[PDB]
């Protein structure tokens, strides 16, 4: 794997957690983060692994909120548990 | 008109003019709203 991609990918997926873990909870503020993440982690590779379709499908599902509308504070931890879950099979997949 | 399809949820979007290495910025998918990152995109592009 190319070593500067996946140095950025894990950087990501810390960096939307240590977020949520903050509060950040509108569209505004999660959707360029998770486009980030998304992005960064293709670069790595294209390759399926777990949680990887539910992060697609918040990705737009947060896309579809409109301007000033937040995520629930359970919707929160649902995103916070289906990430930490994706993370541990990315890095499985290393 | 330039036709894609978007590397990250796969949906074909349609956009006006090229899409270039140099085309800035980049258009979004409408359905996902990420903006397209070319060297992902660009085996799929036609114009
Ligand atoms: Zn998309």
């Amino acid at each position: 794997f190319n070593a500067k991609y996946v140095a950025e990918a894990t950087g990501n997926f810390i960096t939307v957690m240590d977020a949520l873990k903050l509060n950040y909870n509108a569209k505004d503020q999660l959707h360029p983060l998770l486009a980030e993440l998304l992005i960064s982690i293709n670069r790595v590779t294209r390759d399926d692994f777990e949680n990887r379709s539910k992060l697609i499908d918040w990705i737009v599902r947060i896309n579809k909120l409109s301007i000033g509308d937040t995520l629930t504070e359970t919707q929160i931890r649902e995103l916070l548990f289906d990430l930490e879950l994706a993370y541990k099979s990315f890095y499985a997949l290393l | 008109v330039s036709t894609w399809v978007c590397p990250i949820c796969m949906v074909s979007n349609e956009t006006q003019g090229e899409f270039t290495k140099d085309t800035l910025p980049t258009p979004i998918c409408i359905n996902c709203g990420v903006p397209a990152d070319y060297e992902l995109t660009k085996s799929s592009i036609n114009c």
